[PDB]
């Protein structure tokens, strides 16, 4: 986890860094719901 | 940006209706996830997104 600041880990059960632009984008991109939770 | 490669297309359905009646799944090989711009270079078909 903790990739370059342009990326966020979309989960904690396994490492999966994805674009920060996808946080609260309207869909879950990964195995864990923290795209859309409590924006 | 993503280094998108091996881009290929198949058209899942196409009706030449007045709306966006065609659907084309795009198979690609990237190196990272990311937002790519998409365009149709020939004016016979306009994309929705
Ligand atoms: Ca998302």
């Amino acid at each position: 986890r903790t990739c370059r600041i342009h990326e966020i880990s979309c989960g904690a059960h396994s490492t999966q860094c994805i674009p920060v632009s996808w946080r609260c984008d309207g869909e879950n991109d990964c195995d864990s719901g923290e795209d859309e939770e409590n924006c | 940006a993503p280094a998108v490669t091996d881009l290929s297309c198949q058209v899942v359905v196409c009706t030449h209706s007045s709306d966006f009646g065609g659907v084309a799944t795009l198979s690609y090989k990237t190196d990272k996830p990311g937002d790519c711009a998409v365009h149709s270079h020939s004016n016979v078909a306009t994309l929705q997104e």
